[PDB]
RNA sequence: UACAGGCGAGAGACCGAUAGCGAACAAGUACCGCGAGGGAAAGAUGAAAAGGACUUUGAAAAGAGAGUCAAAGAGUGCUUG
RNA sequence: UCGUUCGUCUGACUUGGGUAUAGGGGCGAAAGACUAAUCGAACCAUCUAGUAGCUGGUUCCCUCCGAAGUUUCCCUCAGGA
RNA sequence: UAGGAGGGCGCGGCGGCCGAUGCAAAACCCGGGGCGCGAGCCCGGGCGGAGCGGCCGUCGGUGCAGAUCUUGGUGGUAGUAGCAAAUAUUCAAAUGAGAACUUUGAAGGCCGAAGAGGAGAAAGGUUCCAUGUGAACGGCACUUGCACAUGGGUAAGCCGAUCCUAAGGGAAGGGGUAACCCCGGCAGAUAGCGCGAUCACGCGCAUCCCCGAAAGGGAAUCGGGUUAAGAUUUCCCGAGCC
RNA sequence: GGUGAACAGCCUCUGGCCAAUGGAACAAUGUAGGCAAGGGAAGUCGGCAAAACGGAUCCGUAACUUCGGGAAAAGGAUUG
RNA sequence: AGAACUGGUACGGACAAGGGGAAUCCGACUGUUUAAUUAAAACAAAGCAUUGCGAUGGUCCUCGCGGAUGCUGACGCAAU
RNA sequence: CUAUCCAGCGAAACCACAGCCAAGGGAACGGGCUUGGCGGAAUCAGCGGGGAAAGAAGACCCUGUUGAGCUUGACUCUAGU
RNA sequence: ACCAAGUGUUGGAUUGUUCACCCACCAAUAGGGAACGUGAGCUGGGUUUAGACCGUCGUGAGACAGGUUAGUUUUACCCU
RNA sequence: CGACUCUCGGCAACGGAUAUCUCGGCUCUCGCAUCGAUGAAGAACGUAGCGAAAUGCGAUACCUGGUGUGAAUUGCAGAA
């Protein structure tokens, strides 16, 4: 195609004689604002005490929800924390509201207990491969 | 030689003149729009500041396609200026100028300031650009004249 | 200062090119005040302008090449 | 041409003298209404035509 | 390795441009231009040479 | 092609100066001067172009002669 | 008796610089075309250059004072504009 | 015209200079191609201010009067009597 | 409306009449005052600095908003489109009013030898070289330049033209033609006569002129130096050749 | 000069240049160049464009044939 | 030419450098062509055939005189 | 590499005036008219619905008592034989 | 048949085709308008110049609402 | 208030219309008849203390000589 592929062809018929506002135009994408609801609250983290750690009641490597390295461009998590199911809005660092819902959680999906295994912790920064820096130290030596 | 407009008071006032200047007119008079009714020093000190191209002169009236800056938000809060060098440093020149000739005539150069500054029209300058097909276009500058008048400021 | 009368006139003199001719960065004036191919010479044998010597091309490589040919 | 006849090598020495700024003396001589020279021929602009 | 020019005007490389290369006492190439071949004298009888006349241009 | 690439071979004099008439005019190929009409006896006049004639006509030259002809009359052709 | 050429004269209910010859002027010129051929634009300071000495800012062009002039705001493409 | 990709490359081959053919003529391994950016008839000047029932324009005010698209004929129907 | 007529307004001359004008004419500008329904006119003020108006008769290249009207100027578009191929520049120093663009040095790169190297043909015609630079030009810039200004420079017995012919071209006599002009073998006491002899004469005359190639044929030159710019073989030095 | 069959491409020496207006930023859409999981022309008028094959040595080489070819058929192996 | 060893089975390591096959239509091939939208199946070609002509001649040019084929002559010129 | 911004330089096509819509009527598809909807300075960079957008006195068709190329059993002639 | 236009209505073979007609999925493979929506959005397959070929027609130049092949797709930076 | 836009006046620019001119044109009328092989018209090249054009002239070269007038040329210098 001359001039160019990656647009729309036709922007709207002769009649309106208008480009309506309903066909697709280039411009900001990203840095929207957008609530997504119903994420699910897996593990709550205060600090201070056994419940804190990433350590599950069947893995029990003495470690903390902190992956090795720390959280890329975020650092080290010491502060208390939750941990939801799926992902979540806006970049490493941002600011987040959390809500309580609107609706009424009746659903199975809503219902079930939530009970951990095992916490991934092996660095996010490139293939990590080991969950703890200990380990890593006594797997070189 | 006289200018289009006459000083408030004649003996305790500078002019500066200068004919067919090889600047651009548009951006020149969007520079002069800048600086009328200020201070010497200070007119001075913004326009050099200009030509170091750390503060903006605002673009008005021949603006259109002009880019936006953050360095001209106090005073036209769209922010839609540029850094016109060598209008800037041009007009530097007569303001030397007129502070030489009320320096000659006996005045307060710490305290005149600009009364009255035009830019105008003058002869444009005919050059010749070649387009596609054997076509040529003229490709023509705007000299400008620059006409200004220091005044000492009074109670 | 221009020399670009003594970079020519001295690759003229040297009999080699502009870019082996050499001026000596250092008393361009003396350079620049001689303007005749005579003193020009004078200038060569004083040792103010020489010829670079020429950029090395060595076939140590093409001659090891072709001993591990044989 | 390097090889030019003698006939255009006379006519291109002429065309050399045809080509100077006139006189300053001209200017300031009585009624006269000679401002430049106004046939200079440039060697890329104009050619001669033979 | 030193290119060389024609010393002359005739720019195209006919038969009566014959080129050949010396090396001047000044350390430097240069063409010389040759004669070209000239056939010799001939016997019309038989089409052979003849013999004790050397192979020169005409001139 | 025509046009541009076809301009670059101008380079061949197809007229050459006139010693008749000094213009730009004598095709060397054909051996006559495209202006004059020379090596003709005659000089190449035509009456389509009253333009062309007033360019070369009598008077637009020195007259070397014939300027002096209406003096020599005056006093009718007198040698003391 | 004829006479848009030439030489020399005289007149006009004509044209007044986009007019009148193409040309008031270095006009059949500058310029274009290989060539036949095409072919313009361009007039006015002032009475007299008396064409702006000099001082000062500027690298310089110029500016600001000054001076010449009846006027230079008539200041070398300069009558009015 | 530029880029990549292409056709041929010892041949009916590629090319410089000289030279011949000039307009209802040339030349054409034939496309109405080329003949100086012009070719199903070059370009320049002239006859020439070609002709046009056709398109466009057609310059100041007020006052007064004020219509027709119908008949007849015409190679006549966009026209004229 | 198309159209027709009447009466007037206005521009420029001519024959007359009445005037104005350096105490300011013509023109042009004005938020100035008016007259006429209107074309238009009268007055005021400013610039202007030398001419001008009114009435009667009469004459005309006589009235513009259009014609993709003609010439000249000016706008909006607009400080917008844009300045993008050929890998690439970087640092000190010098000059300079001013340096990303000048010059020197250093470093990195490209052309890669069917080159972005060294020389020529045609073509150009002074662009070559030096010194200086206000402007203009070098689609940014400039101290710089192929720009502007003033000067300088091209040396031939040997390199070419010159000489000879090619395709071809012009031509004397003649043939054609109204004449310019067209035909060159058509054979004409042919253009030219030649050579030996002048202490003169004898013999021959045959396919009978000129032009046409700086790539065909061709009397003769090599080496080393030298200039701001000429030369390799043009000048100088040596040695030769026709 | 090297590689190489090679006046191919790629790199260097002599000679010549860094001349194509520069500063900041790396948004969309472009111009030029690439790479893509599984599939493999379903896309589209159409395998347009791109990818793939590509040198050399050894082996093998069909129909058809004007007995000259097809043929560098196809199909394999090796390469420092 | 052959061999032993060696490498993260990589080796024409960059560059350079055929995709192959089964068929149909058209033109035999090579070649030429609408410069600036058509490169082809179009034009040409050798091959085949036909026609005119024995010089006081055939085809043709020329306003005329005269001229081209023809420095020729049927194993040739000329027109298809 | 552009596009973007910046310094410097810096055009052109085009342009009655201009630029928000719906429906109606209308030269039968309006930016202007009528009835409504609305409507808040000034700028930035895109885009290609519209401006029945620009380019061009439509080449398709027709009209012309306009041509031109070509053909032949058109009409009137003509070199040549 | 009713209230009902909120939501959906597909991948492919052949043809330039709208249309058509098959294979398959599907819950379903409904119809339509928007200058027969949409070329300064693309493509240029068809058609619609100039090349060329066949057939029928015409004595011939040429014609074909017959078939085939090749055939340039320009501009936004203005207002909205 | 302010920026932008529209607009009015004053002043300044760009531009060169108008007004007044005019060593020019055009038109009419009249008088005369005088180019060239004793080399014309045309062309080229030269020529000045400082000149390129135009005007002039021709190696005696912006002039030589006779006659007439009678104290200049002129932009600068100079011999006079
Ligand atoms: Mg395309
Ligand atoms: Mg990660
Ligand atoms: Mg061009
Ligand atoms: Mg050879
Ligand atoms: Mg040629
Ligand atoms: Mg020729
Ligand atoms: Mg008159
Ligand atoms: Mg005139
Ligand atoms: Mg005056
Ligand atoms: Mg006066
Ligand atoms: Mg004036
Ligand atoms: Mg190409
Ligand atoms: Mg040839
Ligand atoms: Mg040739
Ligand atoms: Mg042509
Ligand atoms: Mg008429
Ligand atoms: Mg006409
Ligand atoms: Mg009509
Ligand atoms: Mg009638
Ligand atoms: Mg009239
Ligand atoms: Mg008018
Ligand atoms: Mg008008
Ligand atoms: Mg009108
Ligand atoms: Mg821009
Ligand atoms: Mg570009
Ligand atoms: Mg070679
Ligand atoms: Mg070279
Ligand atoms: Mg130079
Ligand atoms: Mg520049
Ligand atoms: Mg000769
Ligand atoms: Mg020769
Ligand atoms: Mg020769
Ligand atoms: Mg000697
Ligand atoms: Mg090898
Ligand atoms: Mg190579
Ligand atoms: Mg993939
Ligand atoms: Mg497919
Ligand atoms: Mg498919
Ligand atoms: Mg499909
Ligand atoms: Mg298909
Ligand atoms: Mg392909
Ligand atoms: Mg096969
Ligand atoms: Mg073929
Ligand atoms: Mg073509
Ligand atoms: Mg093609
Ligand atoms: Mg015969
Ligand atoms: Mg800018
Ligand atoms: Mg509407
Ligand atoms: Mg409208
Ligand atoms: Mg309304
Ligand atoms: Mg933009
Ligand atoms: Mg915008
Ligand atoms: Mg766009
Ligand atoms: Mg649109
Ligand atoms: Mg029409
Ligand atoms: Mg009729
Ligand atoms: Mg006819
Ligand atoms: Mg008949
Ligand atoms: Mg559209
Ligand atoms: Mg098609
Ligand atoms: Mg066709
Ligand atoms: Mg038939
Ligand atoms: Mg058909
Ligand atoms: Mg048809």
């Amino acid at each position: 195609t001359h001039r160019g592929l990656r647009k729309v062809a036709c922007i709207g018929a002769w009649h309106p004689a208008r480009v309506s506002y309903t066909v697709a135009r280039a411009g900001q994408n990203g840095y929207h604002h957008r609530t997504e609801m119903n994420k699910k609250i897996y593990k709550m983290g205060k600090s201070g005490q056994e419940s804190h750690e990433a350590c599950t009641e069947f893995d029990r490597t003495e470690k903390d929800i902190t992956p090795m390295g720390g959280f890329p461009h975020y650092g080290v998590v010491k502060g208390d924390y939750l941990m939801i199911k799926g992902c979540c809005v806006g970049p490493k660092k941002r600011v987040v509201t959390l809500r309580q819902s609107l609706l009424k959680q009746t659903s199975r999906l809503a219902l079930e207990e939530i009970k951990l295994k095992f916490i991934d912790t092996s660095s996010k920064f490139g293939h990590g491969r080991f969950q703890t820096t200990d380990e890593k130290q006594k797997f070189y030596g | 030689v006289k200018y289009s407009t006459d000083p408030a008071n004649p003996t305790k006032s500078a002019k500066a003149m200068g004919r067919d200047l090889r600047v651009h007119f548009k951006n020149t008079r969007e520079t002069a729009f800048a600086l009328r009714k200020m201070s010497l020093n200070k007119a001075k000190r913004y326009l050099e500041d200009v030509l170091a191209h750390k503060q903006a002169i605002p673009f008005r009236r021949y603006c259109r396609g002009v880019g936006r800056t953050a360095q001209v938000k106090n005073r036209q809060p769209n922010g839609q200026g540029r850094w016109p060098a060598k209008s800037a440093k041009f007009v530097l020149d007569l303001l030397k100028n007129a502070e030489s000739n009320a320096e000659v005539k006996g005045l307060d150069v710490d305290a005149l300031y600009i009364s009255h500054i035009q830019v105008n029209q003058a002869q444009k300058q005919r050059r010749r650009t070649y387009r596609a097909h054997g076509r040529i276009n003229p490709y023509m500058s705007n000299p400008c004249h620059i006409e200004l008048i220091l005044s000492e400021k009074e109670e | 200062v221009s020399l670009k009368l003594q970079k020519r006139l001295a690759s003229s003199v040297l009999k080699c090119g502009k870019g082996k001719v050499w001026l000596d960065p250092n008393e361009v004036n003396e350079i620049s005040m001689a303007n005749s191919r005579q003193n020009i010479r004078k200038l060569v044998k004083d040792g103010f302008i020489i010829r670079k010597p020429q950029k090395i091309h060595s076939r140590s490589r093409a001659r090891r090449a072709h001993e591990a040919k044989q | 041409p390097s090889h030019k006849t003698f006939r255009i090598k006379q006519k291109l020495a002429k065309k050399q003298r045809q080509n100077r700024p006139i006189p300053y003396w001209i200017r300031m001589r009585t009624d006269n209404t000679i401002r430049y020279n106004a046939k200079r021929r440039h060697w890329r602009r104009t050619k001669l035509g033979f | 390795v030193q290119r060389l020019t024609y010393r002359k005007r005739h720019s195209y490389a006919t038969k009566s441009n014959q080129t050949r290369v010396v090396k001047t006492p000044g350390g430097k190439l240069v063409y010389q231009y040759t004669k070209k071949r000239a056939s010799g004298p001939k016997c019309p009888v038989t089409g052979k040479k003849i013999q004790g006349i050397p192979h020169l241009r005409p001139t | 092609t025509k046009g541009t690439g076809s301009f670059g071979k101008r380079r061949n004099k197809t007229h050459t100066l006139c010693i008749r008439c000094g213009r730009r005019s004598f095709h060397l190929q054909k051996s006559t001067c495209s202006s004059c009409g020379y090596p003709a006896a005659r000089i190449r006049k035509y009456n389509w172009s009253v333009k062309a004639i007033r360019r070369k006509t009598t008077g637009t030259g020195r007259m070397r002669y014939m300027r002096h002809v209406p003096r020599r009359f005056k006093s009718n052709f007198r040698e003391g």
